[PDB]
RNA sequence: GGCGUAAAGCGCACGCAGGCGGUUUGUUAAGUCAGAUGUGAAAUCCCCGGGCUCAACCUGGGAACUGCAUCUGAUACUGG
RNA sequence: AAGGCGGCCCCCUGGACGAAGACUGACGCUCAGGUGCGAAAGCGUGGGGAGCAAACAGGAUUAGAUACCCUGGUAGUCCACGCCGUAAACGAUGUCGACUUGGAGGUUGUGCCCUUGAGGCGUGGCUUCCGGAGCUAACGCGUUAAGUCGACCGCCUGGGGA
RNA sequence: CUGCAUGGCUGUCGUCAGCUCGUGUUGUGAAAUGUUGGGUUAAGUCCCGCAACGAGCGCAACCCUUAUCCUUUGUUGCCAG
RNA sequence: UUCUUCUAA
């Protein structure tokens, strides 16, 4: 358990929280359950949508869910068709009036949750894991990432001895605190077990 | 237009403090179907990366071989470090009669009629060096005529 | 184009002692006076003039010439000769793989330009002044090594070497790439790696100026033609 | 094919039999080389054919049987 | 020749080398079997016996200590004459001959320059170190070859068993 | 039930200064060089040298806290006048 | 000064 989580260590410096609200201790853990249930529901519902980061914010007892996705067309559908379907079930879960905003993800090859899920979706339909890791790195360094490191782990190709492998291209400074390391993690539930995928993407140093 | 053949891939090792580090070596030879022959030996952590380093070095340092019609010109011998190698010009359409690593280097050499035998150690790295060394000092009827200072017809 | 008493006054016939000489230099040594070999200038002149003709041959078709000498006594003279006929020089240490591993040194040629651009032309004063000296000593170091070839861009077409064994690394890189080699091959050097061998002294400052000016002429004479 | 270190130079030396032998001329013709003759059974193998509807098979002619003997030469080499 | 040879003196005695000639005229090289030599240890007979020292004894050390360490100590070591015939008897490289770039030495002759100093220029023998080509699995060898060849001999054929 | 089918997470060597790659070169090859040497540093830290030239992960800095000053704002905090 | 040994895949 050597390495710190690169998102959680940068949360005061260059990364924002995925939930930015306030409550006292009386109403804290109910909100944190309320934030958890909608991230649970939307991830299950928008699985085919390439959703990356669900940002939750609640002013004045009214939740505002900001969905980041690579394509909003499958999230919206017709104009106020699926978003309005998803808005009324958030209000059932959160118990407050809801609001869904959609921020489009330019360059989905440079977003760690999308890249990790692309590797997972490829690994689930039984592709060669090494081929999937090459194309995930080549697409990001072409699109302009200053450095990407991907990593799969355990039970690769149904081999009984589970091992981990990782590729790296460009510089990925994890110890630099002002480094924009986009880090997120996916899991592939293959027929031979569970393959965990990690991906680090370095965009550049924020000079605050 | 340069046909490319890998002869053998091999996994080597290197023991460090953490344990064994594995690596892969690749022995490839290229050729144009004529006297331009060249081999390469690459090495990397991964098998497709190792053949690519081998194909890269094989495309330069080519060597030129004065062939006959489709065969060699005189029975020549070649040695390198474990492998004395005999090869012989042969009649038309008898095929490449050659062993293992020697088959791959003569096929991209553009010969088609050889009678070969690899004596000694048949390690693919040294026997592919022994044929290239064997083919390089093979001399033409033109080369011996200019050297001895006679015509081709006085040599017959 | 250079007479024998030109060579005899500068000290081309001088060499090294009898405990340092190479037996391959036997067709070029005349005799041995005061335990120092004497270079046969009867064979120096028609071979050095055969070499200057090929310089006039290669620099006619706009070939690139690289001067190679890092003897730390003839370091300034090999720079001044290359700036006369505006060709390329190596006065401080020949980097291992400067020709064969050109594609990595190319990534330092571009770095040499950007450090000269940023500080001199870009005028990037008022930065963190310890890095401002780190920018300075970087540009000082790269100009000291790659400044003589920073406008060359590609591989040269002929190589002029001051010493055939002191710059033996540059001989091997030229032998791989098929580039012809011009070298002052002294008695303590190896005359096999040089494509056009020129006998002569190596430590004589007068002879270094004598050798280079005969080359700095036939490049300028070869450039206009 | 090997023998410093992988199996392998006798601990060293003298020396009989044996193997080998500088250079020049003459002679010899033993070796050697060439030719011829005799012989090397047939079958078999090989080549070109022929015959069984093809093939296996059968068969004509040839080459081969690389040997040995005798004779006629050749004289560089080796021997005398 | 190998084993080997160490104060000094004498007697007997083998070999090498050099300088110039003179002379014999292939008289040579190698060698199974054979014969001779052959360290130390050992054996036989007869001496000798200071020191050293297997064996053995005592002391320590140690879990034990038939060892290392200590104090003693006998064959032995020494001489004469025989025998044994073996060693990592090694350069782990059989002998003889020819050719093939160099450098720094050691030793031992000999010629030459005015020895104008122990110097200058050569020319032989033997020897040490480094190293090029070449060779070699590599290490390395490298004009004293493990390079390039010739003549003859000895020997090898998986590890044990042996 | 199987941590000896795994993911995730953690100890540990060890906050030890190390660990590697690209191209080049050397070696038939395993590999080597770089990364060694001279100094120096907490540090593969830096400088010089060098068949290496570069780059990456780390050793450092960027972060938090503490240590002095300034400006701004003074209640539920403060009391010199 | 003395200071030994460690099986299983
Ligand atoms: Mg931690
Ligand atoms: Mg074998
Ligand atoms: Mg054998
Ligand atoms: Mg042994
Ligand atoms: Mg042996
Ligand atoms: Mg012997
Ligand atoms: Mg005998
Ligand atoms: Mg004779
Ligand atoms: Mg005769
Ligand atoms: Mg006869
Ligand atoms: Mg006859
Ligand atoms: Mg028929
Ligand atoms: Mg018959
Ligand atoms: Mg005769
Ligand atoms: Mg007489
Ligand atoms: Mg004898
Ligand atoms: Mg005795
Ligand atoms: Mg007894
Ligand atoms: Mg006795
Ligand atoms: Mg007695
Ligand atoms: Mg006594
Ligand atoms: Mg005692
Ligand atoms: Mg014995
Ligand atoms: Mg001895
Ligand atoms: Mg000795
Ligand atoms: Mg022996
Ligand atoms: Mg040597
Ligand atoms: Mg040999
Ligand atoms: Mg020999
Ligand atoms: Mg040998
Ligand atoms: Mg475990
Ligand atoms: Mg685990
Ligand atoms: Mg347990
Ligand atoms: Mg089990
Ligand atoms: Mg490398
Ligand atoms: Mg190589
Ligand atoms: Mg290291
Ligand atoms: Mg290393
Ligand atoms: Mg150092
Ligand atoms: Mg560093
Ligand atoms: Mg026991």
């Amino acid at each position: 358990g050597q390495k710190v989580h690169p998102n959680g260590i940068r949360l005061g410096i260059v990364k924002p929280w995925n939930s930015t609200w306030f409550a006292n201790t009386k109403e804290f853990a109910d909100n944190l359950d309320s934030d958890f249930k909608v991230r649970q529901y939307l991830t299950k519902e928008l699985a085919k949508a390439s959703v990356s980061r669900i940002v939750i914010e609640r002013p004045a007892k009214s939740i505002r869910v900001t969905i980041h996705t690579a394509r909003p067309g499958i999230v919206i559908g017709k104009k106020g068709e699926d978003v309005e379907k998803l808005r009324k079930v958030v209000a059932d879960i959160a118990g407050v009036p809801a609001q869904i905003n959609i921020a489009e993800v330019r360059k989905p090859e440079l977003d760690a949750k999308l890249v990790a899920d692309s590797i997972t979706s490829q690994l689930e339909r039984r592709v060669m894991f090494r081929r999937a890791m090459k194309r995930a790195v080549q697409n990001a360094m072409r699109l302009g990432a200053k450095g990407i490191k991907v990593e799969v782990s355990g039970r690769l190709g149904g081999a009984e001895i589970a091992r981990t492998e990782w590729y790296r291209e460009g510089r990925v400074p994890l110890h630099t605190l002002r480094a924009d390391i986009d880090y997120n993690t996916s899991e592939a539930h293959t027929t031979y077990g569970v393959i965990g995928v990690k991906v680090w993407i370095f965009k550049g140093e924020i000079l605050g | 237009e340069l046909q490319e053949k890998l002869i053998a891939v091999n996994r080597v090792s290197k023991t460090v403090k953490g344990g064994r580090i594995f690596s892969f070596t690749a022995l490839t030879v290229v050729g144009d179907g004529n006297g331009r022959v060249g081999f390469g030996y690459g090495k990397a952590r991964e098998v497709p990366a190792a053949i690519q380093k081998a194909m890269e070095k094989a495309r330069r340092n080519m060597i030129n071989v004065a062939l006959n019609n489709g065969t060699l010109q005189h029975p020549v011998k070649g040695v390198h470090t474990g492998s004395r190698v005999f090869m012989q010009p042969a009649s038309e359409g008898t095929g490449i009669i050659a062993g293992g690593a020697m088959r791959a280097v003569l096929e991209v050499a553009g010969v088609h009629n050889v009678l070969a035998k690899a004596y000694g150690s048949t390690n693919p790295i040294n026997v592919v060096r022994a044929t290239i060394d064997g083919l390089e000092n093979m001399n033409s009827p033109e080369m011996v005529a200019a050297k001895r200072g006679k015509s081709v017809e006085e040599i017959l | 184009t250079v007479s024998m008493r030109d060579m005899l006054k500068a000290g081309v016939h001088f060499g090294h002692q009898t405990r340092y000489w190479n037996p391959k230099m036997k067709p070029f040594i005349f005799g041995a006076r005061n335990k120092v070999h004497i270079i046969n200038l009867e064979k120096t002149v028609p071979m050095f003039n055969e070499a200057l003709a090929e310089l006039n041959k290669i620099a006619s078709r706009k070939g690139k010439i690289l001067f190679v000498g890092t003897k730390r006594a003839a370091s300034e003279a090999v720079k001044d000769a290359a700036l006369s006929c505006d060709q390329f020089f190596v006065n401080h240490r020949w980097l291992g793989g400067m020709l064969t591993n050109w594609k990595t040194v190319r990534q330092s040629i571009k770095r040499l330009k950007d450090l000269e651009t940023q500080s001199q032309d870009g005028t990037f004063d008022k930065l963190t002044k310890k890095e401002a000296l780190m920018r300075t000593r970087e540009l000082e170091k790269l100009e000291n090594s790659l400044g003589g070839i920073k406008d060359m861009g590609g591989l040269p077409d002929a190589l002029f070497v001051i010493d055939a064994d002191h710059e033996h690394i540059a001989i091997k890189e030229a032998n791989n790439l098929g580039i012809p080699v011009f070298a002052i091959v002294d008695t303590n050097s190896d005359p096999d790696g040089v494509d056009f061998v020129i006998p002569g002294n190596d430590d004589a400052i007068r002879a270094v100026t004598l050798y280079l000016g005969a080359v700095a002429a036939t490049v300028r004479e070869g450039r206009s033609q």
